[PDB]
């Protein structure tokens, strides 16, 4: 069942890089795209992927996150 | 053992959502084996590890490919579905 | 690719090292997007600005593992 998550993300390159590699170094994904007008949002595809542990991982570490997409 | 792009299953990609859709499948082959496969723009040019070669590797506008190969190698093209 | 981003696609040695590789590559200045493709899903294409990709082989062949450039459009 693969999945795509998008996630909101306070940046506030610095914030950005370190969203990445933390979004790809994440179990099960795929892909990971920086996405938006504001370069704000991160697409990540895969599979067995646990958004709830990724959103804490991200609010701990980068800033703020909002799950904005989850199918 | 013949290349036949019509029974070939997809590559395995992703479709970077910041730089524009590629409208081609291609194929890479060696003594007609399927080696890998993926997604090129056409009407467009890239460099790609073919075997032992670089080889400089153009499309025209129905993704047909042409370039220098390595003796018993190939990349071929098709259109993907929607293009 | 045309416009102003460039995609490159590298081979990484990976057996951990999975997620190392994608952290490492996403965590390089200019990068935009990556993904684990190709029928063996043992390839990272790359996309973005002002990324250099003979250093990024170095880099992970220095904290990863082998790596081999095979594509740049």
């Amino acid at each position: 069942l693969k999945q795509k998550i998008v996630i909101k993300v306070a940046m506030e390159n610095n914030c950005r890089s370190k969203a990445m590699a933390l979004v790809a170094s994440t179990g099960g994904v795929d892909s990971v795209a920086l996405v938006g007008d504001l370069r704000d949002k991160i697409e990540v595809v895969g599979y067995g992927i646990d958004p709830i542990k990724l959103i804490s991982a991200l609010r701990k570490k980068v800033g703020d996150a909002e799950l904005l997409q989850v199918s | 053992r013949a290349i036949d792009l019509s029974r070939e299953r997809d590559p395995n990609f992703f479709d970077h959502p910041g730089i524009p859709v590629p409208e081609c499948f291609w194929f890479m082959f060696k003594n007609n084996v399927r080696q890998d496969a993926g997604t090129c723009y056409s009407s467009w040019k890239m460099d790609m590890k073919v075997g032992p070669n670089w080889v400089h590797i153009k499309s025209d506008d129905n993704c047909n490919l042409s370039g220098d190969f390595p003796p018993g190698w190939i990349v071929l093209g098709k259109k993907r579905p929607g293009f």
